[PDB]
């Protein structure tokens, strides 16, 4: 036995292209549409719950994941690759930061750590790149609200708003017209729902849409009282009902 | 194409061709059989006499594992020996920790998982043997047959090698004509007959019969080789049945 | 076995070239142009962001210019992710040197180490090289202001003025024409921007498509300041030089 | 604690003539004030006209004689059945003994 | 033989109204023999001050180590580390040597740049945090410093008053310890200015 | 065309070795079904003993992973037994480390994460199996979680696997469209097994003897498989109404 | 170290 | 004070409830009877930490055994205990009595002293308080006793062990292992002291 | 063809070509004969020279006082396998005070050869061996193939033109088996057997190599004027 | 002094606020009540660093396990992970913890010693003041305590320790974990040891201390221009 | 430690 694949499976072609990274991005293109919008007082990330079977319980599959109390992630591309990246992202947030500084990492540094894991799958021996693009929304005391994209290469860029996957080119055009620097969080959610309706074919309701925000601190979701400086998580996943309420004012 | 050049590669069918090629090596080997009787199991094998210079009764093919399990195989003999060596390590480690001798179904999966492991990587070759094994445990008699893929099942009768179709037909008759079961001493006689009948597929060179058995009543649930008078009694019965 | 699928990333061509190094350099030639210009009284780093969007947050964005320590900065051309791996290595080496000798690392020593790492990926391990070219802008008290470049081969050379990435041929001709030795930082800023303005594949050169940095002794008395220009500051220096 | 060494007593004597040599030893093996055996040999033919005795801790003595005997066997294999001279045997035994320098063989060796 | 009392020395930190003060002696010795009277035990990484008592080799080593860690922090975070965060970094770094510890008594002092809240903390050699409102003491004359601070200190002292209190606390504690003295430094820390004063004291 | 031999991306962004592993899944030509009652989770699977020389008692594609978790496999038996042994090991290790019985959906996730690795690491091949995990979880109640060679998993109200899965799927879909509930509203597991068998008969259009089926039942605090005689009693009840 |  | 006794219908495990740190009673209601399988239990004596660590590993090994090979024998359980106790004898202070009910082998008792040796016995006693009841237990033990007789024998036995041993005390816990299933019995001081 | 690149690859007919190519190295090798009675076992080896200035490559290796082999194929591989036998014979003596059974020596060689036919990177052994020995069950002759197959025989031959010697032994079987307590006559039968594999060249004093082991005979090799008796 | 008391619908843990270095009081108001998870808290005695370190490590691993399983963490998980860690280090990590909490299984109270032995109870005490605390618990505990009774009993058991033990002192910290409710952390629930006003102000006249030298410290970065 |  032994892993005898100690050599790179991603190499430069004569044209200077890295084939496997390009092909990984092609996999991301086929993937379902997800988007992120940054408001003055929060960030919204959204995607479609493309259920494989109506017998399947789509609630059990989480496309929008909490990484830290103040950082959320959504993806487009291969779900399994996303799930193991979320597991690794949550752990590295602890091992490489919280266990050292006694606080959760700021958005940009956790993104930097995720990016590093995905660059390594691009150069290390006997592995293919991750077939996902991540949108990571987060808050931290000194940077405030922020939204980042991470690609299979390991490259990451900060966005005011963007979209990835199936209908990204159309979605990004729609966001460019609607986005301003004076948007409240409720305005960004409304725009997020409008943008996402264009890329969805079938049913469009709280049960088929997965949407989370990075907003105000939620003391009701902390789970304990008695420490004034602990005010609770800024990440909140919107309920099925909460989405349907905002689809009547649509 | 090229899906058959590397082990552990799925063809567009969903097949591992390297494993299917290993089966060809098995089909090429001498006939070996197993019969499950009332209170035990009987193993028999065809040994081709290539030359007069071969010392009779010396080149023993059937192998014991622990003291209660018999193993016979068709195909690449060295691959068989390698699998039994692992079987002996697995049986040793089990008895070391759990005190009781390894149950046959437990032992079957130990070989199964090991053989299957040799279909997971391109750095290894699948096993070039089908292995018929079994014996007596606390729950009674068990006969198993294990393919290069790692596939194994329990059997009333088992056969592999060049004369398997012929053997399988003779085993299917015994199952039908003995629903209440077969005795250990009967199974030894029948084993002899089935090897002699299956030798029609290797009729060019004359052969040497080799039988073993584990019976709760006849061997105290230990693996023993059939020798001397009882072996000659089985050869005589077999010779009488072909004539 | 596994030999079947090995690209063999560390072999010579019949002509005695390293395939993967050559193809990596081809990759870098498509990256946004980065320029370094060294003056008597400081160094300039100018770099072009690749076809940006109106919805890219620029003020919190960094793809081209990175800080290695208080005295040394790099301009990147190639894979940003690959560059970040090497940058963190360089940042650690600088702090290791400071811990050991209680002195800031000389620029060449840091450059040589990063260049020695790139060389390794071309001679052993069977991994792809780093698709990155660096322009190092630094100051130490031995050689003063220094410009270097490294490429995937692990070769590094010193420069008065240099370009990497896209249209280096064109950029190097323009620099070689207008550069003089007695040149000052303010002049070197003007040259850097005028060079990008003429080599750029874009219709016009604007603030939102540039990263800009200076290393000046323009710091109160005998010390060195690194200035990573803010979007509004890049917009101001574009009007001042008269490009917008 | 556990003491890895013991004393089995006995005495050995080597005398060299002009064209002969003798290696003698008593056949008594003891522990404390108990006699273990009245006839337990301590002088051994090792082949190539070499006689050896390692006297002290019997276990370490038996181990050394075994290793040297084995050393003679592999000399024959690796050097086309060359006869091992007594000077060569002596140097080989020095390396056997010094091998366990920091966990010694508690034996006095005569060949 | 006891590592934490070979070289000797003391550090004390106090909080005032919108200010903190940290002070140390200047002695380094080989037990009874005094070697150096220039051995400062207070270091600063940006606006966060760290005093370290104990084995001098470890004082120097940890200073070099925290300079290293705070330098990388600043490059990645793009901002200076705050006292609360640096306290957690010291604790982490000390406890990772749990079964082979640095023989030190660290003291963190500084003002949180955002909240403007004065902050002091002390540590044991394996990184347990003592986050006191009033004062922190460390070194061979910790008993003496505890006695002085516990009587002299009152809350909400003005910078120029706090200076006199911490100075008298150090000076009188040091004079009752053989392995402490040979000069003393006092840092008065406000939000955006820091004054450093060397004290006249008996040199024996 | 070596992008079809190992788990690297094709120009279309596909992993052919994963797709071909899915095809290996149907090699046995066996159809499995899983449904949820009020208090129980039932899993039924076709049993085919083509050889008269086989000991039919040893021919099984249902596995007791832990006391609480059961697993039915669609795929070749070697890969099935590979997955079984690993799941058994993982369930035991979990109980030792975290001091409570591994939940059905957590084991499913763990086996799916292992499956994902084989799709990303070249030296390991995907297992040619679909794993259907069933239990009565102490938190989530009756649970069905299914894993595939891609490393995908999800929860199910009910599910079906094998060559004729789509026929069984639509049959179940149509039932749940009428009842408008996520389970079989039945007190006894006996009647939930009768439902499972009845709806498979209707979907496949084949009758079953006691030796043609293989049944696994999950109740609170144990998962067990039915004997031939336990199934015969189930078949007699169906026929008598 | 410190040590309820 | 711990003992396991074989009788006609199966086996009974008995223990006191006293945990000591020196002469202080850390826990006066300790459960020293621990389940390693449905009908395989053990009594723990020696280091509380060491016996828990061992018991936790054995429970793991037998759970994994059950998944693969079905219900393990009492002999198998005893062997796994021995393997841990013998191989780690330099770092362990654990005296464990293993008791279990098969349908084939009925009631079986195995004792594992410090060495890590195994002894199959009709009944077994262990712990500090066991020394005081060697005489009593030997004189009063018969084979194929009734359940009521065996409960009385254990109650009287541990009652004496508790009386003389300072390290033993509190309630007497018992666990009955028969075909019928698993029964937990408790006897309080006011009951067993007046015996 | 496409399936002979390495030892880890089966052909579509279930053949291991790298093993079959290793088997070919033996047929190129110089002829060696093995035969035994009840009392003694004999090896006879035709040694091969490079030219008239060169020595004749040694074919027979001693493994213990009671066991040794003759080689045909890659000599270095014979050295590796003989060194392994020497160690296994040695281990049996030191640990168990027991002379290694010839049958068990065979089983050990088989298992060593097998590992090199199922693992990537390695290669099969390129040599065939004839192991003779006298143990507690009397005289023994074994034939080793680098496929792993080991066979106990009354007599055999391996190498170039080996079929000639093998046919002779197959006729003489009933005669030479009965040659008990007569070492010289058993060697004569061995020399007459190898003579059936000669063409052009005949047996000279520095050409012929003989070895014998028996009841009261340690494994000894005869070369030079020691074999002039049998020419 | 650390105590845990089970009551009708949950569990309460309490602790004193004194840390010692030899006979000297290092910290007069110190937090010995550690959050492993939102609704799993544990009190720590022994080596101060070790109790904080071992709760933070398990607290971190419990958070990752909760995220991985999509389930609220269980006390038995924290308990198992703590005991296996402490056992590995053969008592060299001197952590003596009372682990309490509510989870989907119900309310739980456990103690765990430094060598990795665990026990179950309705009332537990650990630390130097354990015997003072246990005396009060053994005297006043009953089955079916209310919340108000359990807090009273818990803080009474700590007070016993504070007064009668030189190792325990200062204030009483409480944490109440009730089923189907947010755990309430009552920091300084009681303040029985408030220091009396001093007779004199020791505030010195400015210029009392003799100064050799004065200087500005540069805390700012290298400046522009 | 705790130790019948
Ligand atoms: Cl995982
Ligand atoms: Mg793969
Ligand atoms: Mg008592």
């Amino acid at each position: 036995m032994t892993d005898r694949y100690s050599f790179s499976l991603t190499t430069f072609s004569p044209s200077g292209k890295l084939g496997q990274i390009d092909y990984a991005l092609t996999a991301v293109k086929q993937g379902v549409t997800s988007l992120g919008i940054k408001a003055t007082n929060g960030v919204v990330i959204a995607t479609e719950k493309k259920s494989s079977s109506p017998l399947a319980m789509s609630e059990t599959l989480s496309k929008v994941s909490l990484l830290t109390p103040d950082i959320g992630a959504v993806y487009s591309g291969m779900g399994p690759d996303y799930r193991v990246l979320v597991d690794k992202s949550r752990k590295v947030a602890h091992t490489s930061y919280k266990r050292i500084y006694g606080e959760y990492p700021p958005t940009k540094l956790l993104v930097s750590e995720v990016a590093k894991i995905m660059q390594e799958a691009t150069q290390s021996g006997g592995v293919r790149p991750f077939g996902v693009s991540l949108l990571i929304a987060g808050h931290d005391e000194f940077n405030g609200f922020s939204l980042y994209q991470v690609d299979p290469s390991g490259s990451y860029f900060p966005w005011k708003a963007t979209a990835i996957g199936k209908g990204s080119v159309a979605a990004k055009t729609f966001l460019e017209k609607r986005w301003n620097d004076e948007l409240e969080l409720e305005d960004a959610i409304h725009i997020a729902l409008l943008t996402l309706k264009e890329s969805v074919e079938g049913e469009f309701n709280g049960d088929t849409i997965e949407l989370a925000i990075i907003g105000d601190e939620n003391p009701d979701l902390l789970g304990y009282t008695g420490i004034p400086t602990d005010k609770g998580p800024r990440f909140r996943k919107l309920t099925s009902q909460e989405i349907n309420d905002r689809l009547e004012a649509l | 194409t090229g899906y058959d050049l590397s082990n552990s590669v799925f063809s567009p069918d969903g097949r591992n061709f390297q494993v299917e090629y290993a089966v060809k090596a098995v089909e090429n080997g001498t006939t070996s059989i197993g019969i499950k009787c009332n209170d035990g199991v009987v193993f028999a094998v065809e040994k081709l006499i290539t030359s007069k210079l071969l010392v009779p009764q010396k080149n023993v093919k059937i192998q014991v594992v622990d003291r209660h399990i018999g193993c016979v195989y068709s195909g690449l003999i060295p691959d068989g020996r390698h699998l039994v060596n692992r079987g002996r390590e697995e049986a040793a480690s089990f008895k070391k920790l759990y005190k009781t001798p390894i149950p046959i179904p437990a032992f079957a999966d130990r070989l199964g998982q090991y053989v299957q492991a040799h279909t997971l990587y391109n750095s290894v070759r699948p096993f070039g043997v089908s292995t018929i094994f079994g014996g007596v445990d606390k729950n009674g008699a068990h006969l198993y047959m294990l393919e290069p893929s790692g596939s194994y099942w329990g059997y009333k009768g088992a056969a592999t090698g060049k004369g398997r179709q012929s053997a399988k037909a003779e085993l299917e008759k015994l199952v039908d004509h003995h629903p209440e079961g077969l005795s250990a001493r009967e199974a030894v006689k029948q084993a002899a007959k089935i090897i002699y009948l299956a030798h029609e597929d290797n009729k060019e060179k004359d052969f040497e019969l080799e039988i073993s058995w584990c019976s709760l009543s006849e061997t105290n649930g230990l693996h023993k080789f059939v020798k001397g008078d009882l072996l000659q009694e089985a050869i005589d019965f077999a010779q009488k049945e072909i004539n | 076995g596994s030999r079947r699928y090995d690209s063999r990333t560390t072999i010579f061509s019949p002509e005695g070239r390293l395939y993967q190094v050559e193809y990596a350099l081809e990759s870098i030639s498509h990256a946004g142009t980065a320029i370094g210009i060294m003056a008597s009284d400081g160094i300039v780093l100018a770099a072009e962001r690749k076809v940006t969007s109106t919805l890219l947050e620029q003020d919190t964005s960094t793809e081209k210019l990175y800080k290695l320590n208080d005295k040394i900065a790099v301009a990147v051309a190639g894979l940003t992710a690959d560059a970040e791996i090497l940058i963190n290595t360089a940042r650690i080496h600088a702090q290791n040197y400071l811990k050991t000798y209680n002195e800031d690392i000389p620029v060449e020593i840091l450059v040589r180490r990063l260049s020695d790492i790139k060389q390794g990926y071309t001679q052993h391990g069977g991994l792809r090289p780093f698709g990155v070219s660096f322009i190092y802008a630094g100051y130490d008290d031995r050689y003063g202001y220094q410009l270097y470049t490294s490429n995937p081969s692990g070769n590094y050379t010193g420069w008065k003025a240099i370009s990497v990435g896209a249209n280096t041929s064109a950029a190097q001709t323009l620099l070689q024409m207008d550069y003089k030795d007695d040149m000052k930082v303010d002049d070197a800023i003007e040259l850097a921007l005028k060079t990008l303005s003429k080599t750029t594949d874009s219709s016009a050169l604007t603030y939102d498509r540039l990263e800009f940095a200076t290393i000046r002794k323009g710091a109160n008395d005998g010390e060195v300041y690194q200035k990573i220009f803010k979007p509004q500051e890049i917009k101001d220096i574009l009007v001042k030089t008269g490009i917008t | 604690q556990f003491n890895p060494y013991g004393d089995n007593g006995g005495t050995i004597l080597g005398i060299a003539g002009e064209d002969f040599a003798v290696l003698a030893g008593d056949t008594r093996n003891i522990t404390d004030y108990s006699i273990n055996s009245r006839y337990e040999p301590k002088v051994f033919d090792c082949g190539d006209n070499i006689v050896m005795s390692a006297n002290g801790f019997a276990a370490d003595g038996d181990a050394l004689v075994k290793r040297f005997k084995n050393s003679v066997k592999w000399y024959h294999f690796d050097h086309n059945d060359k006869k091992l001279s007594i000077n060569s045997a002596a140097r080989n035994i020095q390396h056997l003994l010094y091998g366990k320098r920091f966990f010694p063989y508690y034996v006095h060796t005569i060949i | 033989s006891d590592p934490s009392s070979i070289n000797g020395g003391i550090v004390v930190a106090m909080t005032g109204k919108d200010c903190v003060a940290i002070a140390c002696d200047l002695r380094l010795g080989s037990q009874s023999l005094g070697v150096s009277n220039k051995f400062e035990k207070i270091f600063h990484y940006g606006h966060v001050f760290l005093g370290i008592t104990g084995l001098a080799t470890d004082v120097t080593t940890l200073n070099e180590m925290f300079r290293y860690k705070t330098n990388l922090y600043k490059l990645k975070e793009e901002r200076a580390i705050e006292p609360e965060t640096f306290t957690q970094l010291v604790s982490s770094s000390l406890y990772e040597r749990r079964f082979g510890p640095y023989f030190v008594g660290p003291v963190v002092a500084g003002i949180n740049s955002k909240s403007g809240k004065p902050f002091i903390a002390g540590f044991d050699l394996i990184g347990c945090i003592d986050e006191a409102k009033d004062f922190i003491v460390s070194g061979t004359a910790s008993d003496q410093l505890f006695g002085m601070c516990e009587s002299l200190y009152e809350p909400n002292l003005e910078p120029e008053d706090l200076f006199e209190t911490i100075s008298q606390a150090l000076l009188n504690a040091a004079d009752r310890d053989a392995l402490s003295g040979w000069g003393a430094v006092v840092y008065i820390i406000k939000k955006d200015e820091v004054v450093k004063r060397y004290l006249k004291m008996r040199q024996d | 065309g070596y992008d079809r031999h190992i788990t690297i991306f094709s120009p279309e962004g596909r992993l052919y070795q994963v797709e071909y592993a899915f095809k290996a899944t149907n090699q046995t030509n066996i159809n499995s079904l899983a449904v949820r009652g009020k208090d129980c989770t039932v899993v039924i699977s076709q049993k085919k003993v083509p050889d008269k020389l086989l000991d039919p008692t040893t021919v099984s594609y249902i596995f007791c992973i832990s006391r609480t978790i059961g697993m039915v496999v669609n795929g070749p038996i070697p890969d099935a037994r590979n997955a079984a042994l690993r799941a058994k090991a993982e369930a035991a290790e979990f109980r030792y480390k975290y001091g409570y019985d591994m939940p059905c959906d957590v084991l499913a996730k763990r086996m799916a994460n292992l499956s994902q690795i084989y799709t990303q690491r070249a030296y390991m091949r995907p297992l040619g199996v679909i794993l259907t995990f069933v239990s009565v979880d102490e938190e989530l109640g009756p649970s069905i979680y299914k894993t595939d060679p891609a490393g995908y998993y999800v929860g199910y109200k009910a599910t079906a696997t094998g060559p004729k899965q789509q026929e069984i799927t639509t049959n179940l879909e149509n039932h749940f469209k009428k009842s408008k509930i996520d389970h079989i509203n039945e007190e006894s597991w006996e009647k939930v097994v009768e439902f499972a068998i009845t709806h498979m008969i209707d979907a496949l259009g084949t009758e079953f003897s006691k030796n043609d089926l293989e049944v696994g039942v999950a109740t609170k605090d144990k998962f067990f498989t039915l004997s031939a005689e336990n199934i015969e009693e189930r078949l007699v009840a169906i026929a008598e109404q | 170290x410190a040590y309820x | 004070s711990i003992m396991a006794v074989t009788f006609k219908d199966g086996v009974i495990l008995g223990a006191d409830s006293r945990t000591t740190t020196g002469a202080y009673i850390a826990n006066r209601v300790t459960d020293k009877l621990t389940r390693v399988h449905d009908k395989i239990w053990c009594c723990r004596s020696g280091s509380a930490a060491d016996t828990q660590a061992i018991a936790d590993i054995v429970q793991y090994h037998l759970e994994l055994y059950t998944s693969q090979y079905g219900t393990p024998s009492t002999e198998t359980a005893a062997s796994v205990f021995k393997e841990l106790c013998y191989e780690n004898k330099d770092n362990l202070t654990a005296g464990i009595i293993v008791a279990g009910y098969d349908d084939k082998n009925k009631g079986e008792v195995y004792t594992i002293p410090l060495g890590g040796s195994v002894h199959k016995l009709p009944y077994a006693i262990a712990g500090s308080g066991s020394t005081f009841i060697y005489g009593y237990c030997d004189k009063n033990f018969r084979e194929n006793m009734s359940k009521e007789e065996t409960v009385d024998f254990i109650k009287h036995s541990l009652s004496q062990a508790i009386k003389w041993d300072g390290s033993s005390g509190g309630v007497i816990r018992m666990v009955v292992l028969t075909a019928a299933g698993v029964e937990r019995l408790i006897f309080y001081p006011d009951e067993y002291e007046q015996l | 063809n496409n399936y002979d690149g390495d030892t880890v690859t089966f052909s579509p007919t279930g053949r291991l070509f790298q093993v079959e190519y290793a088997l070919e190295a033996i047929k190129q090798g110089s002829v060696t004969v093995g035969l035994r009675s009840n009392t003694h076992a004999v090896l006879v080896a035709l040694k091969r020279n490079a030219d008239e200035l060169s020595s004749y490559q040694k074919k027979i290796i001693k493994c213990d006082e009671h066991m040794g082999l003759s080689l045909a194929g890659l000599a270095p591989d014979a050295r590796v396998l003989s060194n392994y036998l020497r160690q296994q014979c040695n281990y049996s003596s030191l640990v168990f005070n027991r002379k290694l059974a010839v049958e068990r020596a065979g089983h050990l060689l088989c298992d060593k050869a097998q590992k090199n036919t199922q693992s990537y990177g390695g290669r099969p052994y390129g040599v065939g061996l004839l192991i003779i020995g006298y143990d507690k069950s009397g005289a023994h002759l074994l034939e080793f193939q680098p496929s792993g197959n080991v066979t106990e025989l009354y007599g055999t031959a391996i190498g170039a033109r080996s079929q000639g010697a093998k046919t002779y032994l197959e006729r003489t079987l009933d005669t030479f088996i009965k040659i008990d307590g007569n070492p010289d006559e058993l060697i004569k039968a061995g020399v007459e057997a190898i003579s059936q594999s000669l063409r052009d060249e005949s047996l000279t004093v520095d050409n012929l190599s003989i070895a014998i082991v028996g009841k009261d005979t340690p494994f000894t090799i005869y070369d030079g004027e020691a074999v002039a008796k049998y020419i | 002094t650390i105590v845990g008391v089970k009551f009708n619908n949950g569990v309460v843990i309490a602790a004193d606020t004194r840390s010692t270095q030899g006979p000297i009081v290092a910290d007069k108001n110190c937090a010995k009540l550690h959050r492993i998870s939102p609704k799993i808290w544990c009190a720590g005695a022994g080596t101060a660093a070790d109790t904080e370190a071992v709760t933070q490590l398990i607290g971190s691993n419990i958070e990752l396990h909760s995220l991985y399983t999509s389930r609220e963490p269980r006390v038995v998980s924290a308990l198992q992970m703590l005991k296996q860690h402490l056992f590995k280090y053969q008592g060299h990590i001197g952590a003596y913890l009372i682990v309490a909490g509510v989870d989907p299984t119900g309310s739980h109270l456990f103690s765990i010693h430094a060598h990795g032995s665990t026990d179950v109870g309705y009332y537990l005490s650990l630390g130097s003041g354990s015997l003072a605390a246990m005396a009060v618990l053994e005297s006043h505990w009953k089955q079916d305590l209310t919340k108000e009774e359990a807090i009273k009993l818990a803080s009474d058991a700590i007070q016993a320790g504070i007064w009668n033990d030189l190792g325990s002192g200062s204030n009483v910290d409480v944490c109440v974990m009730e089923i189907g409710k947010d755990a309430e952390y009552l920091r300084n629930y009681l303040t029985p040891n408030v220091r009396e006003e001093k007779q004199k102000s020791y505030k010195f006249p400015r210029g009392t201390t003799a100064v050799l030298k004065e200087s500005i410290v540069n805390i700012c970065d290298i400046q522009e221009e």
